[PDB]
C-alpha cells in the first residue's frame, strides 16, 4: 500500500495508467503494494497536508514519490516537515524536490531521489581536468546558499595536483546591469565561466551572455545550479523517463523495512495515524536503514540528510536546437563518456603568445 | 640525551622520553584522501600533540 | 487600498495587546491609506492545524508581515517552524520575537524569516570581547553534536585566528549524555582551566554532576555558560563562580513588537512608487505564482534605520538578527545570579558587585599553570642516541 502525489494537471491522466504499472514492477514477499490514484492540483499549503492526513489515517499508505511539473523548490518544504511530523520517508524523483533542503530538521523523514550541489560540483569536477580546463572563473548569482555553493569550489580548488583558479566576486542580479555585470565577468582566466543561477534568473543572465559575447563557441559557461555551449549536469534529471521514476523509487522504500523485519517482526504503525493521537515524539529508526540498498545496477544509497551519495549522474551539454541531451555519465568514478577527449582547438572552443 | 639532561636542569622541568612509533624522522606527504598533506614520526608526534 | 499585516502571538489575552501596535497607524510617515487590521490569531496547540488554517485565515487578510513570538509551552520552534514553511512558499516576510533558535540563520531552509533577537550562535560574539578584557589567550570548550549547540562552534574561530593562536582544544560531547565522564579527564590535561560550556540545559547540568568528583569547579578555574544553560536544572550543582549571561528583554514581547510594528508600518510607506506594488497573490483554492514585489521590498525592510525602543539599535545583518544588542552578562552567586557588566558593541565592565570564581575565590586565575611534565621523542642513531 504506498502513496503516488502529483504536482500538475498534465499529469492527471498518467495516474490511472501509473497505479498498475508499479504494482507489479516490483515483487517482494510478505508485502503488497496498493498503489492510489490522487487528483488534487495546485501548490497551495492547503491540499498538500489536508489528504496526505486523510491517505495515512484509513487508508495507512507506506511510501510517497513525488512528481512535479515545475522545478519550483517552495513545494519541499511544506512537504519536509511533514514527512517529520509522521516520521515517514518521502522520496522525490522529479520535480522542484530535485535540489537537496540543508540544513533539514532534526528527526526528518525527507529523502530525495537526486545528487546534491556538493556531489553535482564533484562530477563536474572531473569534467574540466578530464578535457583539460583547468583555469576557469567562478561565477554565482545571489541565491539563498551561494556563499556555501562556492564554498565548496574553494575546496574542490587547490586539491590534487591540479591547480585550478577561482574568483568568487560575481553576485549576478539586475541591479547591476547586463553591461556592469559583463565588465565585472571580463574578471577572467580562460573560456570558462561556472556559474550557479537558478531558473527564476535563468532569463537575466541569458541576455548578459549576449552582450558579453558569450553567444559564440569561444566562450562557454558552466551551469551547475537548476547563449550557446553550455554546460550542465542534471543528475539523471532525463534519466528514468515516467515509468521508472515511481517503479524505482518504491522499491528502495519496500525493501528499507526488510533490515528492520529482518531484524525483529514488527510493522510500524507510525503511519496509520496522522492526527487521532496527540504526540510528536514517537518517532525512531527515521534513518537508521538505508545504508546498501541497490537497484537498476546502481547503488541507491543515501546520506544521512536523505539524499544519493553515489547516483546515476548525467552530463548535458546545451545543444544549438535549444535541446538538452545526455553527453556524459558518472558510473562509479567512469568518465569514459563520448566524443573522445582528445579533440581540443576545433571542438567545443591570441596567436602573439600562443604558436605550435 | 646527556645534552638533554643538562636542558632539564636548567629548566627545572620534567620528561619522559619515548621513541618514535613508526621510525621516520619526519617528511610532510599528501596522504591517499586527495592531497591532504600530513606529516609522519616526529613531526606528527609534535604537532598532534 | 488598505495595507494590513497579521501576527502569531502566545495568547490571546496578549493578542489584544498587539491591537494597540496596529491601530496607531495614523501616526506614520504619510498616513495617506494606512489603516492596520491586527486579524491575528492564537497559535494552535499543535503544528497540524497551522498549515489547515494559515492560507485561508491569516494571508487571506492582505497581510504582508508576519509576528512570530514564543509559545508558552518549553516547545523548541514549534509555531515557526511550519508557519515559515508556509509563508516560504508565498514568500511573505516574516518577523521574528523570543525565538533564539540558529537553525532559523540559513536562507536555503527559511529564506523568508528575519528575528528581531540574535540566537545563541551570536553569544560566542560577545563571548570573544570577556577574555580580550580578561587576559587570557589558551582557550578549551565543550559543546554538545547538535546544530543549535554546535552553532557557536563556527562562531569562535571565525573570530579568533585573527586575534588568537587558535583555541587549545575543541572536543565535542554528544548530546544524549548518560554518564559520559570519559570525555572530562581526556581533557584534563591541557591545562586551559578556561572551558567554555555552549550545550544544551539539560546537558549542561548533566556535565556538572560529572565535574564534581574530580573537582574541576575549584580553584583555579572559570566557567563561560550560555544564557539558555543556566536556568532550570542547569542551576543545581553548578559551579559557585558562573559567569553566564542573558538578555535584557528576556520574555519581552510588547518592547519587541512596538519596535517591530515601527518598521513593518515604516517600509510600506517608501515601498509606494511607479514599480511593481501589487499585493501578495490572494485565494487558496490555486496558488502556484509567487509576487514579484517580496524581494523588492525585503531589502528596503533590512536596510530600514529604526532609531527606537532599546537604546534605538534594532538594526539587522544580512540575516535577521539584532545588531549590538545588550547582553549584560550575569554572574553566578551562592546559588543566585548577580549584574556585573553589559556589552554596548564594545563590552562595558562596571564594578557593580565582585566577581566571583569557581572555589570561592574572587582574585581572577591564570588559566595555564604551567606543565611541568613535558614528552620528548627521539630516534635510534648510533653516536648520539644509543639503543
Amino acid at each position: 500500500n504506498v502513496a503516488l502525489v502529483f504536482s500538475g494537471p498534465a499529469y492527471a491522466a498518467e495516474a490511472a495508467r501509473l497505479g498498475p504499472a508499479v504494482a507489479a514492477a516490483v515483487r517482494s514477499p510478505g508485502l503488497d503494494v496498493r498503489p492510489v490514484a490522487l487528483v488534487l492540483n495546485g501548490s497551495d499549503p492547503r491540499s498538500l497536508v489536508l489528504q496526505l492526513c486523510d491517505l495515512l489515517s484509513g487508508l495507512r499508505v507506506h511510501g510517497v514519490v513525488f512528481e512535479d511539473d515545475s522545478r519550483a523548490p517552495a513545494v519541499a518544504p511544506i512537504l519536509d516537515f511533514l514527512s517529520a511530523q509522521t516520521s515517514l520517508p518521502i522520496v522525490a524523483v522529479h520535480g522542484g524536490a530535485a535540489l537537496v533542503l540543508t540544513p533539514k530538521e532534526k528527526g526528518s523523514t525527507f529523502l530525495q531521489l537526486g545528487s546534491s550541489t556538493e556531489q553535482q560540483l564533484q562530477v563536474i569536477f572531473e569534467v574540466l581536468e578530464e578535457y583539460d580546463w583547468t583555469s576557469f572563473v567562478a561565477v554565482t548569482t545571489r541565491a539563498p546558499g551561494h556563499r556555501a555553493f562556492l564554498s565548496y569550489i574553494e575546496v574542490l580548488t587547490d586539491g590534487s595536483l591540479v591547480g585550478w583558479e577561482h574568483r568568487g566576486a560575481l553576485t549576478l542580479d539586475p541591479g547591476a546591469g547586463e553591461a556592469v555585470l559583463s565588465a565585472q565577468l571580463r574578471s577572467v582566466s580562460a573560456q570558462i565561466r561556472l556559474l550557479f543561477c537558478a531558473r527564476e534568473e535563468a532569463e537575466p543572465v541569458f541576455r548578459a551572455a549576449e552582450e558579453a559575447g558569450l553567444t559564440g563557441s569561444g566562450y562557454v559557461w558552466f551551469m551547475v545550479g537548476p547563449p550557446a555551449g553550455l554546460f550542465a549536469v542534471r543528475s539523471a534529471g532525463w534519466r528514468d523517463d515516467l515509468a521508472r521514476r515511481v517503479a524505482a523509487g518504491v522499491a528502495v522504500v519496500a525493501r528499507g523495512a526488510q533490515a528492520l523485519l529482518r531484524d525483529y517482526g514488527f510493522l510500524p504503525e507510525l503511519g496509520h495515524d496522522c492526527r487521532a493521537q496527540n504526540r510528536t515524539h514517537r518517532g525512531e529508526s527515521l534513518h537508521r536503514y538505508f545504508m546498501n540498498i541497490t537497484w537498476d545496477n546502481r547503488d541507491y544509497s543515501f546520506n544521512e540528510d536523505g539524499f544519493l551519495v553515489n547516483p546515476s549522474l548525467v552530463v548535458i551539454s546545451l545543444t544549438r536546437d535549444r535541446t538538452w541531451e545526455v553527453v556524459g555519465s558518472w558510473e562509479q568514478q567512469t568518465l569514459r563518456l563520448k566524443y573522445p577527449l582528445w579533440s581540443r582547438y576545433g571542438r567545443f572552443l591570441d596567436d602573439t603568445q600562443h604558436l605550435t | 640525551i646527556d645534552l638533554l639532561i643538562k636542558l632539564a636542569r636548567t629548566m627545572n622541568f620534567t620528561y619522559e622520553v619515548h621513541l618514535v612509533a613508526d621510525g621516520k624522522f619526519g617528511t610532510q606527504e599528501r596522504v591517499n584522501n586527495s592531497n591532504k598533506k600530513e606529516w609522519n614520526g616526529m613531526m606528527g608526534e609534535l604537532l598532534s600533540g | 487600498k488598505i495595507v494590513n499585516i497579521g501576527a502569531v502571538l502566545s495568547t490571546r489575552k496578549h493578542e489584544q495587546m498587539f491591537r494597540e501596535a496596529v491601530n496607531q497607524a495614523n501616526k506614520r510617515h504619510g498616513s495617506w491609506k494606512i489603516q492596520l487590521n491586527a486579524t491575528s490569531v492564537t497559535h494552535k496547540p499543535n503544528a497540524i492545524q497551522m498549515a489547515l488554517s494559515v492560507c485561508e485565515d491569516l494571508i487571506s487578510s492582505q497581510v504582508y508581515a508576519i509576528l512570530v513570538s514564543h509559545p508558552p509551552t518549553p516547545n523548541d520552534h514549534f509555531t515557526p517552524t511550519p508557519v515559515s514553511y508556509t509563508a516560504g512558499f508565498y514568500r511573505i516576510p516574516v518577523l521574528g520575537l523570543t525565538t533564539r533558535m540558529s537553525i532559523y540563520s540559513d536562507k536555503s531552509i527559511h529564506l523568508s524569516f528575519l528575528r528581531t533577537v540574535p540566537p545563541y550562535s551570536h553569544q560566542s560574539s560577545v563571548w570573544f570581547e570577556m577574555m580580550r578584557v580578561y587576559s587570557w589567550n589558551h582557550i578549551i570548550l565543550l559543546v554538545s553534536d547538535d546544530h543549535e549547540g554546535r552553532a557557536a562552534q563556527k562562531r569562535l574561530e571565525t573570530l579568533l585566528e585573527e586575534r588568537e593562536s587558535k583555541a587549545e582544544k575543541v572536543l565535542q560531547f554528544d548530546p544524549g549524555t548518560k554518564n559520559v565522564t570519559a570525555l572530562l579527564m581526556e581533557a584534563k590535561e591541557l591545562e586551559a582551566r578556561v572551558i567554555i560550556l555552549s550545550a544544551s540545559e539539560d546537558d549542561a547540568a548533566t556535565v556538572y554532576r560529572a565535574a564534581a568528583m574530580l573537582n574541576m569547579t575549584g580553584s583555579g578555574y572559570v566557567w563561560l555558560v550560555g544564557e539558555r544553560e543556566i536556568s532550570g536544572n542547569a542551576l543545581r550543582y553548578a559551579p559557585d563562580g558562573i559567569l553566564g549571561l542573558q538578555l535584557i528583554n528576556g520574555k519581552n514581547e510588547s518592547a519587541h513588537i512596538s519596535d517591530a510594528v515601527g518598521v513593518v508600518a515604516q517600509a510600506v510607506h517608501e515601498l509606494l512608487e511607479k514599480e511593481n506594488i501589487t499585493d501578495p497573490p490572494r485565494g487558496c483554492v490555486g496558488n502556484t505564482n509567487i509576487w514579484k514585489t517580496g524581494p523588492l521590498f525585503k531589502r528596503v525592510l533590512m536596510s530600514s534605520k529604526y532609531a527606537d525602543g532599546v537604546t534605538g539599535r534594532v538594526e539587522f545583518n544580512e540575516d535577521g538578527d539584532r545588531k549590538f544588542a545588550n547582553y549584560s552578562i550575569m554572574n553566578l552567586q551562592n546559588r543566585k545570579l548577580v549584574q556585573v557588566g553589559i556589552y554596548n558593541g564594545t563590552h562595558v565592565i562596571p564594578n557593580d558587585r565582585k566577581i566571583i570564581w569557581p572555589g570561592g575565590e574572587t582574585e581572577k586565575p591564570r588559566g595555564y599553570q604551567m606543565s611541568t611534565r613535558l614528552k620528548i621523542v627521539t630516534i635510534h642513531q648510533e653516536p648520539f642516541v644509543y639503543v
